[PDB]
């Protein structure tokens, strides 16, 4: 479980890295903050 | 209820900056949502130029990296589109459509308006 | 003694809602001698512009509590900075909204 | 206090000379108080590098 | 890249299948979830998003327009076919700059 409420681009880059790699399966769950969920990091968002 | 209103010159001149204008009624431009500018062709071909986000992000085609801009004013809830370095071939239908910022929801498009160049 | 209370707002509709809110809260609480005059200041895009506006018409209005909202362009959040400056220079608190 | 201000101005002169050796250009100040420089921060940040 | 659609002059009756596929330039589908929306437009009104994520239907439409897709090939199907099925269909991707759009498929109910 990871957690960070920061700028959106860092969000987005983490999401891209977890997407290119195997960290969106059943087991890799985490929470997200307020504004990292609206924009590019919402396009790179996982399902869940 | 939120809706969009079009306005523009209607007949642009050669080597003249196209100045489009779109109004949002029922919500705010800075709070949420994003606004795209689309040039539909008569052959049912939507051609999107660029969009502005509520945080001040202008995402447009890389071919238009020096001859396009989107500005706005929050006191009157309005946003302008400036298209520079234009040519004769611009006859199309303008749409100031609205897509939720983050590629989420395509709810309110508008009506758009046809335009020719002469 | 009149208290002029200054509210930093972006559209006109916020100014009229602010001034009706003040009217309703004057009809709610005490109005015999504590009667507040709502004054509304628009957003200029410069912090020294804000300083100058809160100083040329508010600090001679004798403002007891400024009102501040988030900057239009979230690239640098320095709009409330000068106003907290000018409140705090005698240590008057700000109402961040 | 005169010693303090003398040391401060000497440090300022040393920093200015160090910048001039670093980049050899004079960062022009702002045109107006209402004209905030956003992309010119790097012009002054190098100054900070010697402060 | 100009996205390709198929077919373009089909003829679907009332009751049978109305499969309409389209191919993009690369794999639009990623991490299971598709990114190939389906828009149905009627000439005279602005277009509207009818199917989002290529596998989910928005709140307001009954379960008639279904479909799926992966990689390049994304397919939209209609079950059952009604009178309102005849419209203009555009499959569109919005992944990254430049998000090019699809062509145009004309469907007529017999
Ligand atoms: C993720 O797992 C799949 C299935 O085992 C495998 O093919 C793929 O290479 C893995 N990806 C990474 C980045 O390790």
């Amino acid at each position: 479980v990871i957690i960070l409420s920061a700028s959106e681009d860092d969000a987005a880059t983490v999401y891209r890295a977890a997407a290119m790699l195997n960290m969106t399966g059943s087991g890799y769950v985490w929470l997200v903050g307020e504004r990292e969920i609206s924009g590019n990091a919402l396009r790179y968002a996982p399902d869940g | 209820d939120v809706q969009l209103q079009e306005s523009g010159p209607g007949l642009v001149k050669p080597s003249q900056s196209l100045s489009l204008t779109c109004t949002v009624t029922g919500y705010s431009i800075t709070s949420d949502y994003a606004w795209n500018w689309i040039r539909q062709f008569p052959g049912n071909k939507l051609e999107w130029m660029g969009y502005i986000s509520y945080s001040g992000s202008t995402g447009y085609n890389p071919s238009l990296k020096s001859r396009i801009s989107i500005t706005r004013d929050t006191s009157k809830n309005q946003f302008f589109l400036q298209l520079n370095s234009v040519t004769t071939e611009d006859t199309a239908t303008y749409y100031c459509a609205r897509l939720y910022y983050g590629f989420y929801g395509m709810d309110y498009w508008g009506q758009g308006t046809s335009v020719t160049v002469s | 003694k009149i208290v002029n209370i200054g509210a930093v707002l972006s559209t006109r509709k916020h100014e009229q809602m602010f001034r009706e809110a003040v009217n309703q809260a004057n009809k709610r609480h005490g109005s015999w001698k504590i009667q507040l005059n709502a004054t509304s200041v628009t957003h200029k895009p410069n912090a020294i512009q804000m300083a100058l506006s809160v100083c040329e018409d508010l600090i001679s209005s004798q403002v007891y509590a400024i009102l501040v909202s988030h900057p239009p362009t979230p690239n640098d959040h320095f709009t409330p900075t000068p106003v907290s400056y000018t409140a705090g220079f005698y240590r008057i608190p700000v109402l961040g909204l | 206090l005169p010693a303090r201000v003398r040391d401060g101005i000497a440090i300022i002169t040393t920093a200015a000379s160090d910048m001039l050796s670093e980049h050899s250009f004079i960062p022009e100040p702002k045109s107006s108080c209402y004209n905030t420089h956003e992309k010119r921060i790097y012009q002054s940040n190098m100054l900070n590098r010697y402060l | 890249i100009v996205l390709t659609q198929s077919p373009a002059s089909l003829a679907v009756s009332l009751g049978q299948r109305a499969t309409i596929s389209c191919k993009a330039s690369q794999s639009v589908d990623y991490d299971g979830n598709s990114y190939m929306n389906w828009y149905q437009q009627k000439p005279g009104q602005p277009p509207k998003l009818l199917i989002y994520a290529a596998s989910n239907l928005e709140s307001g439409i009954p379960a008639r327009f279904s479909g799926s897709g992966s990689g390049t090939d994304f397919t939209l199907n209609i079950h059952p076919v009604e009178e309102e099925d005849a419209a203009t269909y555009y499959c569109q991707q919005g992944n990254e700059d430049p998000p090019t759009f699809g062509g145009g498929t004309k469907l007529e109910i017999k």
